[PDB]
RNA sequence: UCAAACGAGGAAAGGCUUACGGUGGAUACCUAGGCACCCAGAGACGAGGAAGGGCGUAUUAAUCGACGAAAUGCUUCGGG
RNA sequence: AGGGUGAAAAGAACCCCCAUCGGGGAGUGAAAUAGAACAUGAAACCGUAAGCUCUCAAGCAGUGGGAGGGGGACCAGACCCUGACCGCGUGCCUGUUGAAGAAUGAGCCGGCGACUCAUAGGCAGUGGCUUGGUUAAGGGAACCCACCGGAGCCGUAGCGA
RNA sequence: GGCCAGUGAGACGAUGGGGGAUAAGCUUCAUCGUCGAGAGGGAAACAGCCCGGAUCACCAGCUAAGGCCCCUAAAUGACC
RNA sequence: CGGUAGGGGAGCGUUCCGUGUUAGGGAGAAACGCGUGCGUGAGCCGCGUUGGACGAAGCGGAAGCGAGAAUGUCGGCUUG
């Protein structure tokens, strides 16, 4: 359960970069949502 | 442990021309 | 020079933490010379010395010094001083007078220590008055320009035969 | 600001000895605004600075009310040392280093050290 | 320095920590500010609203300091940076105390709008370099 | 002779050798009493 | 007499720069800088003794591999029977850099090594 | 056009180098505060209430110093 | 445990973002990248930009050779950076007959951190006197010191209880 | 002789033996070689086996031990 | 002319002191960072759009004088 030695530089800009990658795919649907929230008929967000 | 360094005494040389080989040809 | 070492520092006399059974050092003292609140090692202890130098080693030191100090053009010769009204001028004009700068650090010595002179040269700095009580080594060897008088040449010969 | 606070002994701070009385008309000797004449108008006995009249510009913005209104800019001097002055008579222009003739009466007034007259006021 | 084109603006320690504050900083990396004002409208962080406070901030800042117009105006570098950390000594059981510490970001945002020239033809001069300097600002493959 | 051109002769003064300075000076690490026992330890250690 | 000291980072940081292009914490890492300037010289040590060693040897296989394309069993140690024999002293494996350089004076050479 | 051979060219986090930044307070220059000697001097004080404190005193916050219901000070004699 | 903005707070009038904190202009200043977390600011650590390069690859991460590519260049053959691939290479210290060791130690970086001082004996090297050598305490223009101060010490004769 | 250190836990290999079970990379001795304190080459790797004793440089040559099909330098060499 | 324990010889560096109110230095000292330079090496010398007031060399002396290790220690910052 303990950890024998540390990471690099290496492994955990690669885990931090996939982390933030995982955020970086959770905006293009914000980018969609907020573009279907301008002008047009749509029936959601009262 | 034992840093040492060593410069070698090299001296360049510019050539000027070679002579004196008319002798025993062997062309193919 | 002092320094304070494990014996004197205010800091704990206890075993902060014990023996074993802590992923630690065996730290016995906070005022420990390894931790940086106090306590050294081997700092300077406030030394009040005796070297001794041999007596007619330092006097022939002296002798050499004087020996060396004329002959090179280092030596002119005064023999008298009358300062009525000590006023630093014609102490600096005649200074001037026998070839000496103010600033060129020379010195120089008199017999019985007449008070005007002491009193007209203790204020330049580069030149300090000196008798045969006070004869020393370091101010004498200096050695750019210095001169005597006759009860100095003639007690320094007095002195320092053959 | 503790490593420039006043120095205390006996809780009275130590007051400084100089040679520039209100009234007077010093010019500043070298630094910064040099050779210019002026009266002084506050002085500050604890730093040896004293501040002279319409010479040293200091422009300052300050917040001026409450309401936020009108924040006005004020131009304020500053201190500059008691040694950058000396004194000067008006009838004879050159700044001139102090001294403390003790005349026939017991009082004992300053004096010009080069010409011939005295700094003391009487008074008015 | 681009020959006076960016705005830097710099931002205060704020309560929150860096990483996230560079997920949500590398997303809006290179977008111009409409698509920026209508992502972080709507992204669901709360490292969202001092970035978005930011952006508001600095183009707000382009349009007053400058005198730029907030659509043709890209976010340039946008680097978040390191800050104070305090220290929270929490004790936990079996008589231990971790140290928590409460981290603070360095957010400094640099916009970039476009003042171009948009020559005519590419064809290069090698005559009047004093002119040169001032026709070439913001080019590509420098050569020579 | 001035302050300045005074030099000692050679051999008049030798340096004091200092110990655990580094195995290039010549009593690094151990500072030259081998490895263990009495001679290695501090203290007053043995009666002559 | 306080003797607190800046000579261990001038000391240290030209170790630093020689360890440049060490891939992580051996170009960055002081306590592994100085393992690594060690172990890089004893490896210009041994790799510039078997520089000697490997040039050699590449000299010899590219020799061996240009006078074996003769096709009839010639092989490398009768180049050297017939290039001992026929006096010539110590060519020096630079017949193996000429002998791509130049493949027609390698080609007189061996051709005149055979007559 | 088809069949066969090769796998270039731009391709991602990242690796190295370089440049610019942030936390950090080593190094350099100080000091506002200490340490040790030498030469003198003093080791005094206190029931005429001591060393040390508590509370309080200023026109108006807190803290330190000074002071004690005569309180951010008083009388006399000198210096200024 | 926590010192050092400037020379002088001259500590930022006014405008914008705005609930503040903060930020940008403007103004002060020689310096505002000296802005109150404020003097030089290094390493570990976290980043961003530029050049080369990694997704059939086994490696104490190097080193020797160097494909390809990039940069300035002037002794344009040189220099620096990247690294296709090949050979070779069992971290450092301690301490053992023997440690890559799966024996010990260290997360990392920077500081602090260890044969030192007093007085004696012995020997060596450099001196000063050999009309044997040398003073201690003490006196001294505050200290050091010139010059005294021959008390003592050492060598001059040994053998024996 | 003077001054001045360490070391006093050894290991394997050949020979001469004792203990053992002529078992142990076992234990104790006697002469020698190596390691210890010895790098390089051969031994696939591998302290003690063979050659061999590393001041340093060379993109020099000849060899010892050992090898000459390929990985990996040199003979798919010749004759019994 | 390999070398451990160890012994001897010769040197570099640091801060302070004598020369020293040294040469030099707001026309940029120390620092910090840099090298197509020189050394057997400890290191020197030179260059810096950073920094802002000190301080070399030579000839000498004295050390709280040199760091990678102590489950060292004190701050800072990582890993998970």
């Amino acid at each position: 359960a303990v950890p024998k030695k540390r990471t690099s530089i290496y492994k955990k800009r690669i885990r931090k970069n996939i982390w933030k990658k995982k955020g970086y795919w959770a905006a293009l649907k914000a980018f969609s949502l907020a573009k279907s929230l301008s002008t047009g008929n749509s029936k959601s967000f009262f | 442990r034992r840093n040492i360094g060593h410069r070698q005494p090299i001296t360049r040389i510019k050539i000027t021309g070679i002579t004196g080989y008319e002798d025993y040809p062997a062309s193919t | 020079a002092s320094t304070l070492t494990r014996a004197e520092v205010r800091g704990g006399g206890r075993k902060p933490y014990p023996q074993k059974k802590t992923g630690r050092a065996r730290r016995g003292s906070q005022g420990s010379p390894l931790r940086p609140g106090g306590g050294v090692i081997f700092g300077p202890k406030p030394r009040d010395w005796t070297i001794k130098m041999n007596k007619k080693e330092r006097r022939l030191a002296l002798s050499t010094a004087i020996a060396s100090a004329v002959g090179n053009s280092f030596v002119v010769e005064e023999f008298a001083e009358n300062f009525e009204k000590p006023k630093t001028k014609d102490f600096i004009a005649a200074m001037q007078r026998w070839g000496l700068d103010p600033a060129e650090k020379s010195l120089f010595f008199l017999m019985d220590l007449v008070e005007n002179v002491e009193k007209s040269g203790r204020n330049i700095r580069t030149l300090k008055l000196l008798t045969p009580r006070s004869l020393n080594l370091f101010d004498v060897l200096n050695a750019e320009k210095l001169v005597f008088t006759e009860g100095t040449i003639q007690y320094l010969n007095q002195r320092y035969g053959v | 600001r503790w490593e420039r606070k006043d120095c205390k002994p006996n809780s009275l701070p130590k007051l400084h000895k100089r040679h520039v009385k209100v009234g007077d008309t010093v010019k500043v000797i070298s630094g910064g605004e040099k050779g210019k004449i002026g009266e002084i108008s506050k002085i500050h006995k604890h730093n040896s600075t004293v501040i002279i009249k319409d010479l040293n510009f200091k422009t300052k913005h300050v917040k001026s009310k409450e309401e936020g209104e009108q924040g006005q800019i004020i131009k304020i001097e500053a201190a500059i040392h008691s040694s950058n002055v000396m004194l000067i008579l008006k009838e004879q222009e050159v700044a001139d280093r102090v001294g403390h003739k003790i005349l026939e009466d017991v009082r004992k007034v300053r004096y010009l050290i080069k010409t011939g007259e005295i700094v003391d006021t009487p008074d008015r | 320095p681009g020959k006076c084109d960016e705005i830097t603006t710099r931002g205060y320690s704020i309560s929150m920590s860096v990483d996230k504050a560079r997920r949500v900083i590398d997303q809006i990396r290179g977008r111009s500010y409409a698509e920026t004002l209508m992502i972080l409208e709507l992204m669901p962080y709360r490292a969202c609203y001092p970035i978005f406070k930011l952006i508001y901030s600095a183009a707000a800042n382009a349009s007053h300091n400058k005198q730029f117009n907030k659509a043709n105006l890209i976010i340039s570098k946008a680097e978040v940076n390191k800050g104070i950390t305090l220290k929270k000594v929490k004790p936990r059981a079996r008589g231990r105390s971790y140290m928590i510490k409460r981290p603070t970001c360095h957010i400094t945002i640099v916009l970039r709008d476009i003042t171009h020239f948009d020559s005519y033809d590419k064809f290069l001069e090698s005559l009047t370099p004093k002119k040169l300097i001032a026709l070439l600002g913001l080019m590509s493959t420098g050569r020579r | 002779f001035r302050l300045d051109n005074l030099g000692p002769q050679p051999g008049s003064r030798k340096k004091g050798k200092r110990k655990g300075r580094g195995h290039a000076a010549g009593q690094g690490g151990s500072c030259g009493f081998g490895m263990r026992g009495q001679k290695s330890r501090s203290g007053p250690g043995i009666m002559r | 007499r306080v003797k607190r000291g800046y000579i261990a980072r001038r000391r240290r940081k030209k170790i630093r720069f020689f360890a440049s292009s060490f891939r992580g914490a051996h170009s960055r890492l002081t306590r592994t800088i100085a393992q690594q300037k060690i172990r890089a010289l004893v490896s210009a040590h041994r790799d510039r003794d078997r520089q000697k060693r490997d040039f050699r040897r590449l000299w010899i296989t590219r020799i061996n591999a240009a006078i074996r394309e003769r096709g009839v069993y010639y092989n490398y140690s009768k180049f050297i029977h017939d290039l001992y024999k026929r006096q010539l002293l110590l060519n020096r494996k630079i017949l193996a850099q000429i002998a791509i350089l130049n493949p027609n004076c390698i080609y007189m050479i061996y051709n005149e090594i055979i007559k």
